[PDB]
RNA sequence: GCGCAAGACGGACCAGAGCGAAAGCAUUUGCCAAGAAUGUUUUCAUUAAUCAAGAACGAAAGUCGGAGGUUCGAAGACGAUCAGAUACCGUCGUAGUUCCGACCAUAAACGAUGCCGACCGGCGAUGCGGCGGCGUUAUUCCCAUGACCCGCCGGGCAGCUUCCGGGAAACCAAAGUCUUUGGGUUCCGGGGGGAGUAUGGUUGCAAAGCUGAAACUUAAAGGAAUUUGGCGAAGGGCACCACC
RNA sequence: GCAAGACUGCUAGCCGAGUAGUGUUGGGUCGCGAAAGGCCUUGUGGUACUGCCUGAUAGGGUGCUUGCGAGUGCCCCGGGAGGUCUCGUAGACCGUGCACC
């Protein structure tokens, strides 16, 4: 069907805010791969951008054939 | 794609495909300067060096012959030369 | 060979395996290896040793297919029939 | 693709664009020749002399170190031989392979590349004949294996 | 016209492969066109394998399974119901059936 | 048989679909109390809900299809 | 159950894998010989995939002279089945099926699609060779190696998708780049029979292969594809005039 | 010669000592690895576990609990309390035919 009153029910729960921002947390899991993307175009080394440990010495794409 | 500027190519793409089919003709060897840590001198090899060489004195085995590349001795220094 | 009265004496003659057991070992997406030396030992026993190999698929292996070249297979061949040749 | 087979390849060298003898490079024309006709006195083709001498001393290729190539300069010193390198590998290759043949009669393979490869040799001695290299009244069969090798 | 891409087979860059005989017909049938059945089972059915269990002298003794493979004529395999007929559209899948039992 | 086996009764889990050649007798999972793990499935013959218990004469055959 | 003897074949490992011009090729080991592809700042310098004459190889079956003839098995014998079998079925069963040489050159020898060269999409795997790059293993340290993973290159057997484009449509990375027609080069077909027939030539011990008509008759013979229709085809649904 | 950074092996006081002995594919400058005898600060804190074999609390191979799957648990020793561990469901075949139209 479709609604008219914007089905208020859930419209009131988007009335319902978080305090936080759900996206300025006290720090952020960037990548260096990406922190050097980004270093080169705009922004240096911010202080809520850190350095994520290398933990990728085992790969992807898990087997199928 | 259509559109490529194939007259400037960015240099990953001619250090990318196959030799012959480059915008230019270009070889993808060069030649190698090798020394024996017991010896002094310094000779000049290929990178592909098809056969067995010995140094003159008959001090020792510089690399042996494989189908790809050389195999070199282990221990020798090597500098990437161009002219 | 040796009877003399309510006792029967045994002596070794042949080992073999379970059908059962070497039907699961063949499968299929990987390499069969058979390796036979007649060999001697120090007294007059004539022997004929068979083995069977089957290649291994490694956990991090992504291929399905898991296969050797056919001189690795001659030099594992040969590997077999060294050792088959010292340790008897 | 290829002549005598059905398979397409594409393995050759490359010349590079550069046309100048190398700055590191301290050897002249007169002293390379020197070691050509010292290898020349050795004895083998000049294919293997060519790439024995670029690999051991590290020399791009001679045809920019002196004016001409190598064959010229053993013809011009007459040490050169007159049957050429190419014919003496096909025929030392079609000997090899009638030794191989008249020992094992069923062999229909052996035959059909031994076919082959006097359908080869005929079609470069045909070259070599109206390119002035041969005389005109050579002639070859399967019966003259002592005379040329 | 022209039923399958390939012709109910798998010869690409050979033209000839060795034949093998069926099982229930006896058809010369070669290797790549005929059906090939591997069953997995044991030596005795479901409903006695208890029956087995008291009446064995070891303890918690496995049971053993056969392992053989059956080589099918195409006649003999939709005689006996191993494989089905599709439609145009339905022929376009080459991935086998889920095995849930 | 010749085997003096006791009498273990059942207690009903889940009603599932009915087999036969007429469609009469209906698959059942059913499972004891005196081992309250062990489950297994049984032909039963009449119309049987969920709460109620069953008894039962052996524990050792399997239940099956049609035939 | 224990041995001996003979002959045949190399299953499972064995794949839309590999090799070979094609037929075709599977137990290990040794010997000989050839070749693709990969790499090359090596050599020769136009030496060319194109081919009537001509030449080699060539599934099975068929013929000729030798020892072997396990198994299977054309003709033949017997018994059932059937209204009627010298057919389907079962038991014996000759020649062949097996080897050496001497033949013939016929297959649905089919990718039912000649050879070379160039151009025009992507994707994920496979095989070879080369190349670069975290990590693990032949136990713990260091290097090359084999194994595994992530990427690239060339050749090959192949797969998925489409308004690139084409076709009558099945379908096509070729069967496209074709009226907006022309890259080079062999063989081959003008409705259907008659008929691959008669004659002649040709080769073959034979069996027979290649070349190859005419008279007369016919307005159809055919290719793709849609809808009830019919299966001694499969799958599913319903019915106390079907069942439990 | 000067400059301070970044990382790591080993030990938990140190010599003996990485001597012996062990093995690997090919090596190396080498992995595993104590002791006898000793001299002296007279011998670092927190932190979870642990099925079996091989070869390390790694790696590899392989199990038990209820048929299956998910939890929970499975080193040694000493005491106490319990005794039917929890949750959900296919775990289906397994005697069966077939001349002649």
């Amino acid at each position: 069907i479709s609604i008219k009153l914007q089905e208020e029910e859930r419209e009131r729960r988007d009335n319902y805010v978080p305090e936080v921002s759900a996206l300025d947390q006290e720090i952020i899991e960037v990548d260096p791969d990406t922190k050097e993307m980004l270093k080169l175009l705009d922004f240096g080394s911010l202080s809520n951008l850190q350095v994520t440990q290398p933990t990728v010495g085992m790969n992807f794409k898990t087997p199928r054939g | 794609p259509l559109a490529k500027d194939l007259l400037h190519p960015s240099p990953e793409e001619e250090k990318r495909k196959h030799k012959k089919k480059r915008l230019v003709q270009s070889p993808n060897s060069y030649f190698m300067d090798v020394k024996c840590p017991g010896c002094y001198k310094i000779t000049t090899v290929f990178s592909h060096a098809q056969t067995v060489v010995l140094c003159v004195g008959c001090s020792t085995v510089l690399c042996q012959p494989t189908g790809g590349k050389a195999r070199l001795t282990e221990g020798c220094s090597f500098r990437r030369k161009q002219h | 060979e040796d009877v003399q009265g309510k006792n029967c004496l045994t002596n070794f003659h042949g080992m073999d395996l379970t059908r059962d057991k070497m039907c699961s070992m063949v499968k299929k997406w990987q390499t069969m290896i058979e390796a036979h030396v007649d060999v001697k030992t120090t007294d007059g026993y004539l022997l004929r040793l068979f083995c069977v190999g089957f290649t291994k698929k490694r956990n991090n292996q992504i291929r399905k297919t898991s296969y050797a070249q056919h001189q690795q297979v001659r030099q594992i061949r040969k590997k077999m029939m060294e050792i088959m040749t010292r340790e008897v | 693709g290829r002549m005598h087979a059905p398979g397409k390849g594409l393995s050759q060298s490359a010349l590079p664009y550069r046309r100048s003898v190398p700055t590191w490079l301290k050897l002249t024309s007169d002293d390379v020749k020197e070691q050509i006709y010292k290898l020349a006195k050795k004895g083998l083709t000049p294919s293997q002399i060519g790439v024995i001498l670029r690999d051991s001393h590290g020399v791009a290729q001679v045809r920019f170190v002196t004016g001409n190539k190598i064959l010229r300069i053993l013809k011009s010193k007459g040490l050169a031989p007159d049957l050429p390198e190419d014919l003496y590998h096909l025929i030392k290759k079609a000997v090899a392979v009638r030794k191989h043949l008249e020992r094992n009669r069923k062999d229909k393979d052996a035959k059909f590349r031994l076919i082959l490869i006097e359908s080869r040799i005929h079609r470069l001695a045909r070259y070599y004949k109206t390119k002035r290299v041969l005389p005109p009244n050579w002639k070859y069969e399967s019966s003259t294996a002592s005379a040329l090798v | 016209t022209k039923k399958r891409r390939n012709n109910g087979r798998a010869k690409k860059g050979r033209g000839h492969v060795q034949p093998i005989r069926c099982t229930n017909c006896a058809r010369c049938v070669p290797k790549d066109k005929a059906i090939k059945k591997f069953v997995i089972r044991n030596i005795v059915e479901a409903a006695a394998v208890r029956d087995i269990s008291e009446a064995s002298v070891f303890d918690a003794y496995v049971l053993p399974k056969l392992y053989v493979k059956l080589h099918y004529c195409v006649s003999c395999a939709i005689h006996s119901k191993v494989v089905r007929n599709r439609s145009r559209e339905a022929r376009k899948d080459r991935t086998p059936p889920p095995r849930f039992r | 048989t010749s085997r003096v086996q006791p009498i273990k009764l059942a207690r009903v889990t889940k009603v599932l679909g009915r087999t036969g050649s007429q469609g009469q007798c209906t698959q059942v999972r059913v499972e004891f109390m005196d081992d309250t793990s062990r489950s297994i499935i049984r032909n039963v013959k009449g119309p049987v809900r969920e709460g109620d218990v069953l008894t039962l004469l052996e524990s050792e055959r399997e239940a099956r299809r049609l035939r």
